[PDB]
RNA sequence: ACACAAACGGCGCGCG
DNA sequence: GTCCTATCGATCTTCGGAAGAGATTCAGA
DNA sequence: CTGAATCTCTTCCCGCGCGCCGTAGGAC
């Protein structure tokens, strides 16, 4: 039926009563002697509807034709049993009582509006201390709360100029007195007057609850349960377990305690009981119906015998175990199956192979239509009867009703979306599953016993749904890249490999072919071997500038595999590229280019070609593997016993005292290290070099055919590590501390470890193993919080407006860069015209695809960097742009509108994540950047800059180095002097912090005031000892009081002026700086006297994304201006910083321990480091955020792969982002309700302006806000997502108070509700659908 | 292990499961991302209302086959009525919105 | 069979396989017999095989549809 | 009368 | 033996872990 | 009204296969 939103709400007492049918009176359940429902109890039939499919208990009825009418003898309807499933009943409670989440919420919603804490009105509650009420009469108060016998004293005090109350009466009741709005104006005229911060949020959270309240429709006394609900009965059925020994059944059992207390109750209440026991009958009433909501969120967890908790209400609801994992985004399915994976050779890459005994379970109901529709089966059990006997027509009609139905299979668990791809059957008599080999490997399938499932799709719909996107031929491209994934296997690349090979002489060697035709036939017969070289006339074709093929004919020298090989290869392809050994770095880019070159139908057909040819020549080539062929080097001994000696020489030394004991030992594994080196040396050396052959007499040498040899060489399996550890040595290993044992593992594998070498192995395999298992683990976790907060988004707009955009770089660290910005740029699109190299003419427009052409036209230029549009930029409005997006991966051309960019991201992230771990130099010219320097006296420039990087150009006059050089440090280089390497860029402190004498003259004492500033320091030995400042932090009152500062002077008696400002160049000091240039000494500008004293993977990405605040973080500047000192160190050191204009007096608090950049005088601009360390995202984004953060981001995330050498694209990084900071901060009246000091999400606000504008009204100032995705996604507005995600409770009551709304927008909402998600397909019928409104 | 059709758990009309009761197969959650991650959403609605959790659909689904038509209609999934009830039982009030 | 080549005619993956199940529907039960020869083919195929030839489209199922309407 | 069928919740061990 | 009947809640083998943000809370300023 | 040193209810990959196993107290 229709309907379109899902509403939240408190439901007052008679909304109870409306959903009701029946007052359920008497804890019982059924007659156990003979299993009749309970009348009036938790099963009464009249209450919730009759048993047995339409009838009565009492059998007055018997037929549908009754329909509508009670049965006068036992009540109930008679009706479908269907209503019992339905229908709910209610209780009415003896006394008020309380909800817990809304006591117990983090921030206590009843707490927050009585403004009374939670621990205090805990106590009301349970009737342990009174409440006052009306007391103005008197010394009592408004709701003060006061003890019993405070309470009882104050009786003989006064007999009723008050009223004291306990329990949820009285709390209803402060409730009800509330003069709500009055007392929200109340408190918004005190927010008006509070002058202190801490102050202002707390009220601020209080008005902005009671505005949302009021505004709703709750009214804050109904959140006191006077009527309770309970759950239809066959919601919480009774199963019996064993006939009259049910299973138990949690819910059941605590309203049984709950009916039993609450008539308890009431008896006592009738024969009105003494005040004291009814009050602790009250309390014990109120404690059952808190363990029936939550079970644990009170001090004790009740348990029966079997001392599990109870699973109370909540359970089913929240966590892991709630409806939202169980049932709603993860079910099981009919017409399914899991089976046992194997490879099949023979299929082609559209094909896969299943057994036909599930095949036949699968498609039987497709089975009887056919059967009907041939008229063989009289009647549906005829049809069902027939297949039984799995006669030959069965079989017959089966191949016809699969023969061309698409199927479905996915591994578990899911990497990513090609993890599940669509096949085409065959059927096979065994029993387990047959798949394309090259396929498998995307699915990451391992044939160790690998377990599948497979599913049907039914309807035409999907048929074409999983034939159009899911077939496997569409799927050849990676979208985390958009690169093959279909590079062939370890043994298809091999066979091709050594096929490809050439041999120096050989069978058959040197005669002229004409073609491949003759070429295979002389393989064939043997006449010639197949590496064996040849000369050979060839044809190849060339696609012209609009790509008609056309033919030349030429003569190669080759071998004669090669030649053979080239049959398969399809035309327009140049014959050089197979002209060569071909190993898997070869096959990869030549299908990937391929593909590009002549498109995709080719590129499938080729694959298979490929994938039956390599098979097929690896059998011939019988590559095997033998122990002999693990050639070892004799050098092994030799370089062992040579570096043995050595490392005792080193621990003798030690022994004479000659080395420490850290020296000896890293001196001995750098000993080690060499040894196995050169151990690798003789090694691969060797085995490469194994062979020397005879071609026409005399002998040369070419590279070795051995098996292992190959098997590393041509990438099929493998590193140069693998057989370094079994040929060579295993090689240094280390403790699970990361301690290196000061002896590494000498011998190899083909030798026998010995016991302790092997003992000491185990140390690292466990760990590998144990790093494993966790991050597994951790890794699911996080993947689950990314695809949360991402799933929202999607490109719904052609275009956004935007003329904005990113500019793009090499990333440029340890000097040059260390990626291209070919690979980045490609597939964006510019924000403004290429300006070409020169100046003033454009060589790209502004909204250019920035496709492979242009790309390497680019480069071709001399570009350095391009400025690209965003969708992080992108101005959508509920969603992305399109041209922001660009390029899809999958499909090389522009994305197609009404796709979710945001799940593609999160698993394209969430996959690679899994293989982390959790347990000058050279020429060219150069460029100063942040430049402040002085020239010494001895000729050379020195740096005045706090933040003075060196960078360097390639003469092609593009620019990839950069450094940072410390204050103060002398730069070798000047002029954008032409460099090489060696010629060190700077000479510079990288041990302490100088201070640096900027003016020139004689360096004078003036206002350095001995002993209580600057002090002579013993210095022990030295003989001679030196004054040393000290700090305000560590030294006495004096020490803060004349403050020194190194001041230089001249003729005038003081410092010749700052150049160009008379201000005197006093350098205010720090402690520990040593001054023996003593009072009257010659310095010169830029001159210094001081030294001044100072990791893995999944976890790093993590709290990156959460954007965890770091442990301790950098200390950065804020507004243009100049700094100074004062509210002297004590716990927080004070600094001030000036701008000269509009807003000169800002100050903040800073830690004493940190080291400064600045001290009294320096003139600074926002965010400049005043130290080091990791920076808090959030002020990044707070001084030059969404391009700065962005790119930081950007960066930080990369280099974690870029380490590993995964190549993630990084506009999947961009779509996170937007979500990160899709929230806002309003500071500002503005021309709208928002409150005056509020927080928003962007798009709403975003476009309020678009129409405050518009109408001319002063739009509201806004600053965008940082969330951790964990943050952001509990943040959403569309509470059913969040609700889903985790910490259900907290959500619910944010939605309950608030009575919101949903309009189910996204995904998650769509998907729950089961409607056509606005996903590719379904999003053309939603947009229709709106198209309708 | 395969089943085409098959009874369903009174507590919620999803198939049983396992292989010792003649259960189905678990439509993972993340495998339910993969399949959005596609531009498909037919099937996606089918798996879930058809396949798992509509005793009407299915039950006209599974006529439609033998009609030939392989055509559904879209239901509800009835686990959702679940859910709803039960919230409903909390001291929360909770609607379907028409408009 | 497999398109890849299709989408390229109507432009896009999803409208392709809406468009086609659209038509699918009327050769499956709604009459309307395919326009392609048939080859022991299942209708999915076969009106995809429609619009691989660029023979049906949206724009001519749009005009087939309001045009027969009639009486 | 032309029709249902045997799981609710835990624990241990293994599996990729 | 079969079958009926009313609460259900103390003292015993307990502790076996730990990251991260809203109360309530320690020291004056 | 500032300060940390104090403070507790969220979360802990996806699926699968067996095996076992579930209120207390009493007409004597
Ligand atoms: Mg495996
Ligand atoms: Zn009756
Ligand atoms: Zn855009």
């Amino acid at each position: 039926e229709e309907f379109d939103a899902i509403k939240i709400a408190l439901a007052s007492p008679d909304m109870i009563r409306s959903w009701s049918f029946g007052e359920v009176k008497k804890p019982e359940t059924i007659n156990y002697r003979t299993f009749k429902p309970e009348r009036d109890g938790l099963f009464c039939a009249r209450i919730f509807g009759p048993v047995k499919d339409y009838e009565c208990l009492c059998g007055k009825y018997k037929r549908l034709k009754h329909r509508g009418v009670i049965c006068e003898k036992c009540g109930v309807e008679v009706t479908q049993t269907k209503v019992r499933r339905e229908r709910m009943g209610h209780i009415e409670l003896a006394s008020p009582t309380a909800h817990i989440w809304f006591l117990k919420s983090l921030p206590s919603r009843i707490g927050l509006l009585l403004d009374m804490p939670l621990r205090d009105i805990e106590r009301v509650l349970y009737f342990e201390s009174y409440v006052v009420i009306e007391g103005g009469m008197t010394n009592l108060e408004r709701q003060q709360i006061l003890t019993e016998e405070q309470y009882l004293d104050a009786l003989e005090e006064f007999g009723d100029e008050f009223d004291a109350k306990m329990g949820a009466e009285a709390i209803q009741a402060l409730l009800k007195s509330m003069d709500l709005e009055q007392e929200c104006e109340q408190l918004r005229e005190e927010l008006n007057e509070t002058n202190s911060e801490t102050k202002r949020k707390k009220l601020t959270k209080r008005i902005k609850l009671l505005e949302a309240f009021v505004q709703s429709g709750n009214k804050p006394e109904w959140m006191i349960l006077t009527v309770l609900p309970v759950l239809p009965p066959d919601l919480r059925p009774l199963v019996p377990l064993d006939g009259g020994r049910f299973a138990t059944s949690d819910l059941n059992d605590l309203y049984r305690r709950v009916i039993n207390r609450n008539n308890r109750l009431k008896r006592l209440l009738d024969l009105a009981a003494p005040d004291i026991i009814v009050r602790n009958e009250k309390r014990m009433l109120q404690e059952a119906v808190d363990a029936l909501l939550d079970n644990g969120r009170r001090g004790r967890a009740i348990t029966g015998s079997n001392k599990r908790p109870l699973k109370s209400l909540a359970d089913m609801i929240k966590g892991k175990q709630g409806r939202f994992r169980q049932n709603l985004l993860g079910k099981r399915v009919d017409y399914s199956g899991r089976s046992v994976i194997t490879v099949g050779p023979y299929l082609r890459l559209h094909q896969c192979g299943l057994p036909k005994k599930m095949a036949l379970e699968l498609f039987k109901p497709f089975i009887y239509g056919k059967l009907e529709l041939r008229g063989l089966a009289t009647t549906i059990k005829a049809a069902k009867k027939m297949v039984e006997r799995e006669e030959a027509v069965v079989w017959d009609i089966l191949d016809e009703v699969i023969r061309e139905h698409p199927v479905l299979l996915n591994r578990a668990p899911t990497l990513h979306r090609l993890g599940i791809q669509a096949f085409e059957p065959v059927l096979i008599e065994g029993k387990a599953i047959q798949l394309h080999p090259l396929v498998c490997a995307a699915y990451n399938a391992d044939f160790d016993g690998d377990q599948m499932a497979v599913h049907v799709p039914l309807t035409l719909e999907a048929q074409l749904e999983a034939r159009a996107l899911m077939m496997s031929t569409n799927n050849i491209l990676s979208p985390a890249n958009g690169e093959p994934i279909i590079v062939p296997s370890q043994d298809v690349v091999l066979g091709l490999y050594y096929m490809t090979r050439d041999c120096v002489n050989a069978k058959g060697e040197g005669m002229v072919l004409t073609g491949p035709k003759e070429a295979e036939r002389l393989y064939r017969s043997g006449l010639a071997s197949l590496h064996a070289r040849v000369k050979v006339r060839i044809t190849e074709y060339e696609k012209d500038a609009n790509g008609e093929l056309v033919a030349k004919t030429s003569l190669k020298d080759t071998t004669v595999g090669r030649a053979i090989l080239w049959m398969i290869v399809p035309k327009g392809l140049p014959y050089s590229i197979v002209n060569q050994a071909l190993g898997k770095k070869a096959i990869s880019k030549m299908l990937n280019t391929c593909y590009r070159i002549l498109g995709l139908k080719p590129t499938v057909i080729f694959a298979d070609q490929i994938m039956y040819t390599g098979f097929a020549y690896a059998a011939r080539s019988g590559a095997s593997v033998g122990i002999d062929d693990m050639v070892i080097p004799e050098k092994k001994h030799e370089i062992i016993s040579e570096a043995e000696a050595e490392v005792a020489e080193i621990q003798e030394q030690f022994q004479s005292g000659l080395v420490t004991a850290g020296e000896r030992y890293n001196k001995v594994i750098d000993i080690w290290a060499a040894a196995n080196d050169r151990v690798s040396k003789a090694m691969m050396d060797n085995l490469q070099t194994e062979t020397v052959i005879n071609r026409d007499g005399q002998e040369e040498k070419q590279v070795s055919f051995n098996s292992i040899y190959m098997m590393a060489d041509s990438g099929a399996r493998g590193s140069a590590a693998q057989i370094r550890q079994l040929a060579g040595m295993r090689g240094l290993m280390a403790k699970p501390d990361g301690s290196i044992i000061e002896t590494p593992i000498t011998a190899n594998f083909r030798e026998g470890l010995n016991v302790l070498q092997y003992f000491i192995s185990t140390h690292g395999a466990r760990k590998g193993l144990a790093d494993t298992a966790l991050k597994t683990a951790n890794s699911g976790y996080l993947t689950r919080r990314l695809v949360d907060v991402a799933q929202d988004l999607v490109v719904t707009e052609d275009d956004c407006g935007t003329h904005e955009g990113i500019m793009m770089t090499p990333v440029i660290e340890g000097g040059d860069v260390k990626e291209p910005l070919r690979d980045r740029v490609l597939g964006r699109v510019t924000a403004e015209d290429v300006l070409k190299p020169g100046t003033a003419d454009i060589l790209v427009p502004r909204n250019t695809l920035l496709h492979e052409q242009w790309c390497d036209l680019l480069e071709e230029n001399s570009v350095d960097a391009v400025k690209v549009r965003s969708v992080v930029s992108c101005d959508t409005d509920f969603g992305v742009c399109a041209h922001c997006y660009g390029r899809d991966l999958a499909r090389g051309h522009i994305i197609n509108k009404g796709e979710a960019i945001g799940v593609i991201a999160a698993q394209s992230i969430g996959e690679p994540g899994t293989q982390l771990t959790m347990r000058v130099k050279n020429k060219g010219s150069i460029k100063l950047s942040n430049v402040k320097s002085v020239v010494n006296s001895s000729g050379k420039l020195v740096i005045t800059s706090r933040n003075t990087e060196l960078k360097l150009i390639d003469e092609f006059g593009r620019t990839k180095e950069s450094y940072k050089v410390p204050y103060g440090a002398v730069l070798a280089k000047g002029d954008g002097e032409q460099v090489a390497g060696g010629e060190t860029v700077a000479n510079w402190d990288p041990h302490t912090m100088p201070v640096i004498t900027e003016v020139s003259g004689f360096v004078r004492f003036t206002d350095m005031i001995d002993g209580q500033t600057i002090t002579r320091q013993t210095d022990e030995l030295t003989g001679l000892s030196s004054l040393v400042v000290l700090d305000s932090a560590e030294r006495t009152a004096g020490g803060k009081d004349l403050r020194p500062a190194l001041k230089i002077v001249d003729a005038q008696g003081n410092d010749v002026l700052i150049p160009g400002t008379d201000m005197p160049a006093q350098y205010f000091l720090p402690g520990k700086a040593i001054v023996q240039l003593e009072d009257g000494v010659q310095i010169s500008s830029g001159d210094t006297l001081a030294r001044i004293p100072q990791t893995g993977g999944l976890p790093r990405v993590a709290d990156l994304f959460e954007a965890r605040r770091p442990k301790e973080p950098a200390i950065l500047a804020e507004i243009s201006g100049i700094v100074s000192f004062g509210k002297e160190t004590k716990g927080k050191r004070r600094l001030v910083i000036t701008p000269v204009d509009g807003s000169d007096p800002y100050e903040e608090m800073i830690p004493k321990w940190r080291q400064l950049n600045v001290f009294e005088g320096e003139r600074v601009e926002r965010g400049d480091v005043i130290s080091d360390g990791p920076e808090a995202p959030h002020d990044i984004l707070r001084l030059r955020g969404v391009h700065a953060v962005t790119r930081y981001i950007v960066n930080e995330v990369q280099d974690v792969y870029r380490l590993q050498g995964v190549k993630i694209n990084d506009k999947h990084i961009e779509v996170i982002v937007r979500q990160m900071l899709r929230k806002a901060t309003i500071v500002n009246a503005g021309s709208s309700d928002f409150l005056e000091g509020e927080q928003v999400e962007y798009s709403r606000v975003k476009i309020a302006n678009r129409e405050l504008e518009a109408n001319g009204k002063v739009g509201a100032t806004y600053s965008r806000d940082l969330l951790g995705i964990t943050k952001a996604s509990l943040a959403t507005e569309s509470f059913i997502s969040a609700a889903s995600f985790q910490e259900t409770t907290r959500v619910l009551t944010e939605a309950a108070v608030a009575g919101k709304r949903d309009e189910l927008r996204g995904l998650k909402e769509n998907v729950i509700v089961g409607r056509l998600i606005p996903a590719g397909t379904g999003y053309a019928y939603h947009q229709d659908r709106m198209r309708r409104r | 292990h395969a089943r085409s059709t098959g009874s369903y758990s009174l507590v919620t009309q999803q198939p049983l499961g396992g292989k010792a009761q003649f259960g189905g197969q678990r439509f993972g959650e993340m495998e339910v991302w993969a399949l959005e991650a596609y531009g498909a959403a037919y099937t996606l609605q089918e798996m879930l209302t058809v396949k798992s959790d509509d005793v009407n659909g299915r039950t006209k689904m599974y006529k439609n086959i033998v009609d030939g038509n392989h055509q559904m209609e879209p239901g509800m999934p009835e686990s959702f009525n679940v859910l709803l009830k039960e919230i409903r039982s909390l001291g929360i009030n909770i609607e379907l919105e028409d408009e | 069979v497999t398109v890849q080549d299709a989408v390229e005619k109507i432009g896009n993956r999803f409208d392709l396989v809406l468009v086609a199940a659209r038509r699918a529907r009327q050769m499956q039960v709604g009459g309307k017999d395919p326009l392609v020869p048939e080859e022991n083919d299942k209708t999915t195929v076969i009106a995809l095989r429609e619009i691989e030839e660029g023979l049906i489209n949206n724009q001519i199922l749009d005009v087939r549809e309001r045009q027969e309407q009639q009486e």
